[PDB]
RNA sequence: UAAGCGCAAGUCAUCAGCUUGCGUUGAUUACGUCCCUGCCCUUUGUACACACCGCCCGUCGCUACUACCGAU
RNA sequence: AGGAAGUA
């Protein structure tokens, strides 16, 4: 924003900064550079971490329960069993996060819902 | 001055390569000898300084040889390229 | 630094990267300057001659290793940011590779420079790649999109993008006949793509879990998939029908990394095969995952 | 009219004319050398044994 | 130069009837004079697609070999210009390597390396001739199929 | 997949809500810039808003791009505006008639990249799941009364605005084969922003055009024109017989269409927010064209 | 219809070779008046040989569907094709073409060719003309690449 | 998918002389080819190889120069 | 100014 505001390197690095940081997941709209001026924040990074984003997806009840579950290794992001509690989850990888394969938690979910299958 | 505008633009491009690499690393990459003969020499209009013309066959064929009919057909062929392009 | 008995060759090892080099100190020249990969590899293949293996990594380079003599003969650096896949055609002239840069680069290996770098219209990051054996058709597939992109080599454009899957397609393979593409996706499904005739048709293979890998029998009548249980299964291709299957979950368990507070035989995450191949006869399979054991099965028994 | 069994090697792509009639390349079965091309109605593939009557037919469309 | 224009009209009126005639030597010479060369390529293609090949010759017909030996400096190097222009085409490469072969057999490596843009000329001839040579070598190794098809 | 398109619905509606939150700071910012440039009168609340000056200097250039017309408006269309070729299905009601399948035949025959499915017995979340997985970028539905059709429902994907419209004055193909080139869209009388939304959901329904010689190349025209919020479409084929004359011909279905609904969200979203509906049974609803 | 084109052109060239071998025997008998009475499709192109007629109508077919029209060829008219590849390899009329389509025709028809006898005699003939043609042209081009090497080293 | 079968609803336009959902049972026969009827596009481009083609054609127009036929 | 023609 210190460039003269008709410039093309401004009008392209605005869209790449905003689209990069939005599709990352830290911003929440990609139409305001003032949102980077006071809305990018280490709390926004930290809420883009993995136990908070699965608390928000309601994979657990609290960040302590979800953190304990992802240090015991029940989760995966995509295809790989993630055991890092600081694993930053991006906005489209907030869809491919679920329980791992032979999960006692997942048998408790299907067991609660009265639809499990030992096959 | 344009030296200040372009020095600022190159410093901002350096900043965006460093920062954009660090962002893709935080997301763990979930973001968005020689030469051919036709590149040594290929026969064309810039290669022929002629009263002839290098054809699409690569062969120079001269207008003085060309009769009424063949100059006629090359007019209608290049005008076919104008009606397409 | 070590130094020759003659005094004519100097040898230098830089320990952070690979970086071994031998240096003639009076005829100032690199008799050797070689380097490994400073990041994890992602793919290897062989030339159909069988004399050189090519491998790609997350370092960004795709490099060409000679089986004899133990050196890399080429290192291609024109991708950035990690190279996922790597393949040849029938011919062994052209090295088709794919990367998270968003691009499938089609290298000319006799001239050591690329024909054609394809990419997708919207920006992607391709994680899987399969070229037709008569190498005039490219298929690639990503995690960001979950359609499958097909380019044409003898034209240069994009021939199609193909539908059908409810998840990121995670293994692509053409048949060595070259009549059938096969997609294996995280919609827990596989897919027979019959492109080349007048009916670009599909034929799904409802599986039990997320498809990790797909490999062809070198005669195209049978195909194997790795799926995320840890189980391999074997399918007829002409009349699409499962013929066999292994549950290899216990066979692959290379157990207890550190930062495992779980025991070695309870970690789900070392109990699946990332990659499978058949042998050139068509009798044994290689199978291997995020683990310690490479697992060599058979097909008939 | 003796019956001569016969099989198929090639399927003759760009030739076949007048409808669904597939014209096909035919390798004889008892003497496994003599190969004529025949006209076949219906769905036919490679490695597909065809039964033909009198083999004095050399015609096409 | 109106009389020179009448000389051009007159010698063109000779060369058309000369190609109508069965002789080719003074159409090679009179076409290296008239400098319109697509029919010069038609003359070398005619002379190598003659029915009569004799003797143990360089191009086919007898006079053409030593009219290439009795051709001059700018005429021969200008012919090297149009043989780097005819060597590129793969349809007229076999009718340019043969008269190019007569040229390299006749003149030595000092007449041909005599000066009058020579480097990239014979470089371009070199690379295109190497391309078509690799093609016909692969054709030879496919002709051993016929060698096998006997027994 | 389903988690992807659900989170894309939710994130899209959230960003649209942030547009409605930033409308007043956008108009206030535009008066700040235009009163910097033009002349000295400026409102003292605008001159006194101290966050507006900083967020101004960070956010000038995108409003410059709007006034210049550079950037594209966030929408259910402009993600893939004119690059992708929109595949569009057509289907009917459950047990269609002879006249209804013939009408389906001629309206898939109207759009070029329009496939036609037999209905059969296909549960409608399997229509949106089927077109959701094989990326039919628009489906249109058909409804009859006794074969003579009475409604269409265009509805496109992943979550785009469906339009529900009744159907009047329908003449089919008469006694006697129609070309399929990329057609010529004209739209007459869409003066309002609702007219701009229905004109956008009709003009991204057809295959786009390479912009070089669209003015002359092509012989097929498709004409939408509204009198009294009841749009028209005819289908004509034309040969331009001079440089100043043209000969048209009616080629297909003589068509008029009364839209009664514009619902954001797809064909299954019978709970999602409409943007428009016919206000019959209000008392001054029959005196307005667009709303 | 392209396989019909090379079928009927192959037959017209075959009867053309029949008329010039009858006339060639008769002019080996005497210089008496012996009318060859050639075909009024050959005389419209100008008393051409069957080599350039059948060669040009094999160059009309575009070489994607060359193996299609070539692959519909029946075993009845395979031998006349081998006769004209004997002539094309004799007088050297586009030897990558007669190599290429020769090797398609044998590469399909091995067991009929290796089971026959007469086309192994004419196959011996086209072996001789083919090997002499590729041999000669290969030797010319090798001499030219050597000569271009010596001149380019000479500068 | 075609075809049979009932059930439910009546959602501001349309629809009870019916409309629209919903389940139940569920095949034969093509799934190849452009030969017939057509429709679209090639012979210009769009990046580059190892490979391959080898100058598509007819009828008027627009201009530029050269020289005429008949008035003034 | 018109009429008819050539070449590029």
């Amino acid at each position: 924003s210190l460039l003269p505001p008709d410039n093309e390197v401004r009008r392209k690095h605005e869209t790449l900064l905003l689209d990069k940081l939005y599709d990352m997941g830290i911003l929440s709209t990609k139409a305001k550079l003032s949102a980077v001026e006071h809305n990018v924040t280490v709390s926004a990074f930290a809420r883009r971490r993995l136990p908070v984003v699965m608390t928000r997806l309601r994979m657990a009840e609290t960040v302590q329960a979800a953190t304990k579950l992802i240090e015991q290794g029940h989760v995966r992001v995509g295809v790989e069993e993630v055991r890092d509690p600081a694993f930053l989850v991006t906005r489209n990888m907030e869809d491919f996060v679920t329980w791992t394969v032979g999960s006692k938690i997942k048998q408790n979910i299907m067991k609660y819902r009265d639809k499990l299958d030992d096959f | 001055a344009d030296e200040k505008l372009r020095r600022d633009e190159e410093e901002i491009k350096r900043m965006w390569k460093e920062i954009s690499a660090k962002l893709d690393a935080l997301s763990s990459w979930h973001y968005k000898s020689m030469i051919a003969p036709q590149e040594v020499y290929a026969p064309s209009k810039d290669t022929a300084e002629k009263g002839e013309v290098v054809t699409k066959a690569g062969i120079p064929i001269a207008k003085q040889e060309m009769s009424r009919e063949e100059k006629l057909r090359r007019r209608r062929r290049e005008k076919e390229r104008i009606r397409k392009a | 630094v070590t130094i020759n008995k003659s005094g004519e060759w100097l040898a230098f090892g830089a320990s952070k990267l690979g970086q071994l080099l031998v240096w003639e100190w009076q005829s100032e020249s690199y008799i050797l300057k070689q380097q490994g990969h400073f990041d994890a590899m992602n793919s290897l293949v062989y030339s159909p001659d069988g004399q050189r293996i090519v491998t790609a990594a997350d370092d960004g380079k795709i490099k060409v290793w000679d089986v004899e003599s133990g050196f890399c003969i080429v290192t291609f650096t024109e991708h950035t940011s990690g190279v996922t896949a790597c393949e040849f055609a029938k011919k062994g002239s052209v090295l088709f590779t794919a990367s998270l840069d968003g691009s499938v680069r089609a290298w000319d290996l006799i001239r050591y420079r690329n024909f054609r770098t394809f990419t997708a219209p919207e920006r992607l990051s391709f994680t899987c790649m399969a070229v037709d054996p008569s190498g005039e058709v490219i298929a690639a597939g990503s995690i960001d999109s979950f359609d499958i992109h097909i380019w044409s080599v003898q034209t240069g454009q994009l021939l199609d993008r193909l539908s059908g899957h409810e998840g990121p397609v995670s293994s692509l393979a053409f048949a060595p006949d070259g009549s059938v593409l096969v997609s294996g996706s995280w919609d827990r499904t596989a897919r027979i793509w019959s492109i080349f005739s007048r009916t670009q048709t599909s034929e799904p293979l409802q599986l039990q879990s997320d498809v990790l890998d797909v490999a062809f029998r070198p005669d195209s009548k049978q195909i194997a998939i790795s799926t995320l249980d840890g189980q391999l299964t074997f399918w007829s291709v002409s009349e699409a029908q499962q013929v066999s299957g292994v549950d290899g979950r216990r066979d692959v368990s290379g157990g207890r990394r550190i930062t495992d507070r779980r025991t070695a035989a309870n970690v789900a995450g070392t109990k699946n095969f990332n990659t499978i191949r058949y042998s050139m006869d068509g009798t044994c399979l290689l199978a291997g995952g995020n683990s310690k054991y490479i697992c060599l099965y058979s097909t008939t028994t | 009219a003796p019956v001569k069994f016969v099989k198929v090697t090639r399927v003759l792509g760009r030739t076949g004319s007048r409808g669904g009639v597939t014209q096909v390349r035919v390798e004889f079965m008892d003497d496994t050398t003599r190969s004529i091309i025949r006209n076949v109605k219906g769905p036919v593939r490679e490695n597909d044994i065809l039964v033909l009557l009198e083999s004095e037919r050399e015609a096409r469309r | 130069a109106a009389q020179a224009a009448l000389k051009l009209v007159e010698q063109e009126q000779t060369l058309e009837n000369y190609i109508h005639a069965g002789a080719y030597r003074d159409a090679i010479v009179l076409a290296l004079q008239l400098n319109h060369p697509g029919r010069l390529l038609n003359l070398f293609t005619n002379v190598v697609t003659t029915r009569n090949p004799d003797p143990d010759s360089l191009t086919g017909l007898k006079a053409v070999d030593d009219v290439l030996a009795k051709l001059s400096d700018e005429q021969i190097f200008q012919l090297l210009l149009r043989l780097r222009d005819w060597n590129t085409n793969a349809r007229t490469a076999p009718v340019a390597q043969r008269v190019l072969w007569a040229l390299f057999k006749s003149h030595p490596a000092n007449k041909l390396s005599s000066l009058s843009s020579l480097n990239e000329v014979l470089d371009a001839i070199k690379v295109y001739t190497e391309r078509h040579y690799k093609r016909i070598e692969e054709l030879v190794d496919e002709s051993y199929l016929v060698e096998y098809t006997l027994r | 997949m389903l988690r992807k398109q659900a989170r894309q619905r939710r994130d899209y509606l959230y960003r649209r809500a942030l547009l409605l939150r930033d409308a007043e700071i956008a108009e206030k910012r535009a008066k700040l810039r235009a009163a910097l440039a033009s002349g000295k009168p400026l409102d003292p609340k605008i001159a006194n808003d101290k966050e507006l000056r900083k967020d101004f200097d960070y956010d000038v250039s995108r409003d410059i791009a709007k006034e210049q017309g550079e950037i594209d408006i966030d929408d259910e269309y402009s993600e893939l505006s004119g690059i992708v070729d929109p595949r569009v299905l057509v289907t009917t009601s459950r047990d269609p008639s002879s006249r209804l399948m013939a009408f389906s035949k001629e309206i898939r025959l109207m759009f070029p990249t329009a496939i036609r499915l037999n209905r059969g017995n296909l549960i409608l979340p399997d229509l949106v799941m089927s077109a959701q997985r094989e990326r039919l970028s628009d489906i249109i539905l058909l409804h009859e009364h006794r074969g003579t059709p009475t409604a269409i429902t265009i509805s496109h994907f992943p979550h785009g605005p469906t339009l529900m419209a009744s159907l009047h004055n329908v003449v089919l193909r008469a006694d006697i084969t129609v070309s399929e080139s990329y057609p010529h869209l004209i739209f007459e009388g869409f003066r309002t922003p609702l007219g701009q939304r229905v004109v956008k959901i009709l003009k991204h329904l057809f295959p786009p055009r390479d912009p070089t010689n669209n003015a002359k190349s092509g012989n097929r025209v498709i004409t939408f024109v509204n009198q009294d919020d009841c749009i028209e479409v005819r289908h004509h084929v034309y040969v331009r017989t001079n440089y100043n004359s043209v000969e048209l011909s009616e080629v297909g279905p003589r068509f008029t269409m009364r839209p009664f609904s514009i619902t954001m969200g797809t064909l299954e979203n019978k709970d999602a927010d409409v943007e428009w509906h016919l206000s019959q049974y209000t008392r001054t609803g029959r005196k307005k064209n667009y709303f | 219809m392209a396989g019909e084109r090379i079928a009927e052109a192959l037959e017209l060239g075959m009867t053309d070779l029949n008329t010039i071998r009858e006339w060639e025997e008769a002019r080996q008998i005497n210089p008496n008046i012996a009318p060859p009475q050639r075909n009024p499709i050959f005389v419209a192109l100008g008393n051409i040989p069957a080599e350039t007629y059948v060669l040009n109508t094999l160059q009309k077919i575009k070489p994607a569907s060359l193996h299609d029209a070539l692959l519909v060829l029946p075993f009845s008219t395979i031998p006349s094709l081998l006769t004209f590849l004997n002539l094309f390899a004799q007088r050297e009329l586009n030897v990558p073409l007669t190599c290429r389509i020769l090797f398609f025709v044998l590469k399909t028809h091995h067991k009929q060719i290796v089971a026959s006898r007469t086309m192994r005699a004419t196959l011996e003939k086209v072996r001789a003309n083919l090997r002499a043609a590729l041999r000669r042209q290969k030797d010319e081009m090798g001499f030219n690449i050597a000569a271009l090497k010596v001149v380019s080293m000479q500068l």
